[PDB]
């Protein structure tokens, strides 16, 4: 993986008017799936599973034009067209390392 | 050297490309890449005469049937290929042969019936069936296997001999 | 009315579609071409098109030996898919390809445009380097018009490709989008590119020099869709750099279309039904119920 932290996934509620957990603490990973050969073009994803049951709670597909807002330390959110997703981290060191992972992941999109 | 324009026809998945590659490049392709139209050329000696083989690999997918009028118009010999584990494939040869005759405006167009994939242990078209169908057509029948390279030279060389008898 | 097609569209528990699946495995292969026409029009008339596609597509992937055998060759489900592309994307292809084709014929007939890139077939007067450029230019704007056509993709197909996307993903979750895009190009886009007249896009066949270029362009476009380099014909290798760069541009277009009518002719469905009715119950309620309607409504 490009980065691996433990955080709570956030989703903005339009009826609530703010960000809320999607209900658990998850391990969020950034990885690539090769299109053909392992050392070739690939797709990039953000994936998070709740630690209690290893159930996926968020799965994205990284894009070059993706905007990644870092409004406060230990809190990051982005946009995948209609839907909005976010993350709150347990420490800035985990938030900085997760930002470095997806920054290099977009650099490897091609 | 005289040019012999060969054309490979048949249903999709019978092994038209796999048979063509084993003749040209002498190796067996394990992948399934459905073709549109491929062209090849090979020089060889048959019965002592050195000649060029202009080989045309056609599309077995039925969506590309509108291309059949052209390669049947310019082709000289046709290698009708079917798979012995696909009974459908066996009966499709008819509709290819009828269109060849119609565009050639002839009842005697040289062609060979080829039953491919003879390496498999389960076959839905046994040998005596294809022999009787070839007698109905009046053309030779040859069993081939693009995997083990059995009869691949025999199938292509025999089609050339049918074009020689026709030219005389 | 005494005409009950419900029995055909009846769904068992777990959405079995018992009558159609039994009818699919017993009807001769000759009538497969119209059986897809009968079932698609009927289920679409009752807003059950997705149920028919979900059942037939599932059976294909289920019995397919590997991912490269998937929906290659002509089976009933393969006929159903091409029919849906036909009846829903005819206006889509027609308005997309016709402008580019008229620019290739009416314009550019002024010069001696040649797309011949096979050296052993090339006239001495023409140049290989020049014809190679001519092919890539035409292939480029054709490929660009297809990738940029996401906002004009009709919704019925977008439902067909997404339905095809999910069913294969159950057995091949890795790179399942590739199977959608290849069948999309192989069975829908490219056949109309090679033969525009027969597809109903043009009024007459293009000149012979254009027909050779369109055939070569569809070979390149298919390599891009299949995400495979040219490895057979030595004269198509010079284009490998072009197809290697446009791999993921088409992959993005496939990921786009794969993510979310007056019934006519008074189909003699019962004529299709009773001709193949013999021994429908070779399995392993409806057949008994069906026999009463068949006995009352005698075959025509
Ligand atoms: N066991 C076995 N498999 C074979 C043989 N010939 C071809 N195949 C398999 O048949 C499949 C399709 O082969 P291919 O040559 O692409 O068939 P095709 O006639 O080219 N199809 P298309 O008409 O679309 O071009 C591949 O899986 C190939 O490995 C053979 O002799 N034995
Ligand atoms: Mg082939
Ligand atoms: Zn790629």
């Amino acid at each position: 993986s490009y980065a691996r932290v433990r955080a709570v996934v956030m989703t903005r509620d339009d009826s609530s008017g703010g960000w809320l957990p999607l209900s658990g603490l998850s391990s969020v990973t950034v990885f690539k799936v090769p299109h053909q050969e392992e050392n070739g073009c690939a797709d990039f994803f953000i994936r998070g599973e709740r630690l209690r049951d290893k159930m996926v709670v968020l799965e994205c597909m990284l894009k070059k034009d993706l905007i990644y807002n870092k409004v406060t330390p230990t809190f990051h959110h982005w946009k995948i067209d209609d839907k909005k997703f976010g993350l709150t981290f347990q420490s800035p060191a985990d938030a900085r390392a997760f930002d470095r992972g997806i920054r290099r992941a977009i650099e490897d999109i091609s | 050297m005289t040019e012999y324009k060969l054309v490979v026809v048949g249903a999709g998945g019978v092994g038209k490309s796999a048979l063509t590659i084993q003749l040209i490049q002498n190796h067996f392709v394990d992948e399934y890449d459905p073709t549109i139209e491929d062209s090849y050329r090979k020089q060889v000696v048959i019965d002592g005469e050195t000649c060029l083989l202009d080989i045309l690999d056609t599309a077995g997918q039925e969506e590309y049937s509108a291309m059949r009028d052209q390669y049947m118009r310019t082709g000289e010999g046709f290698l009708c290929v079917f798979a012995i584990n696909n009974t459908k494939s066996f009966e499709d040869i008819h509709h290819y042969r009828e269109q060849i005759k119609r565009v050639k405006d002839s009842e005697d167009v040289p062609m060979v019936l080829v039953g491919n994939k003879c390496d498999l242990p389960s076959r839905t078209v046994d040998t005596k069936q294809a022999q009787d169908l070839a007698r109905s057509y009046g053309i030779p029948f040859i069993e081939t296997s693009a995997k083990t390279r059995q009869g691949v030279d025999d199938a292509f060389y025999t089609l050339v001999r049918e074009i020689r008898k026709h030219k005389e | 009315f005494e005409r009950l097609v419900e029995l055909v569209t009846m769904m068992g528990d777990q959405g079995e579609l018992p009558i159609a699946m039994a009818l699919a495995n017993v009807v001769p292969c000759s009538q497969w071409d119209e059986l897809a026409r009968v079932l698609v029009t009927l289920f679409d008339s009752r807003h059950l098109l997705y149920q028919l596609l979900w059942n037939m597509f599932s059976k294909e992937v289920e019995l397919a030996d590997s991912m490269q055998t998937l929906f290659r060759g002509n089976s009933l489900a393969s006929k159903i898919m091409t029919f849906c592309f036909k009846v829903y994307g005819a206006t889509y292809l027609q308005k997309l390809l016709d402008p580019l084709l008229r620019i290739v014929i009416t314009s550019s007939d002024w010069q001696h445009v040649s797309f011949e890139v096979d050296p052993t077939r090339l006239e001495p007067s023409e140049s290989l380097e020049e014809n190679q450029r001519n092919l890539l230019q035409m292939t480029e704007k054709f490929f660009h018009a297809i990738i940029s056509s996401s906002s004009e993709f009709p919704p019925q197909l977008r439902s067909v490709c997404h339905c095809l996307y999910q069913v294969v993903s159950q057995r091949f979750p890795q790179n399942s989008i590739g199977a959608v895009g290849s069948a999309m190009f192989l069975r829908f886009i490219n056949p109309a590119i090679v033969s525009p007249y027969e597809a109903g896009i043009l009024d007459k066949k293009p000149p012979p020099r254009i027909e050779r270029g369109l055939k070569l362009m569809s070979k390149i476009l298919q390599s891009i869709a299949n995400h495979v380099l040219f490895t057979k014909e030595e004269h198509m290798r010079p284009f490998n750099d072009f197809v290697k760069s446009n791999f993921d541009a088409a992959r993005r277009f496939f990921l786009d279309i794969a993510s979310d009518i007056s019934d006519g002719n008074v189909l003699a469905l019962h004529r299709l039904l009773w001709n193949n009715q013999e021994k429908i119950g070779q399995y392993l309620r409806p057949f008994d119920k069906m026999a009463t309607l068949l006995a009352y409504l005698g075959p025509p």
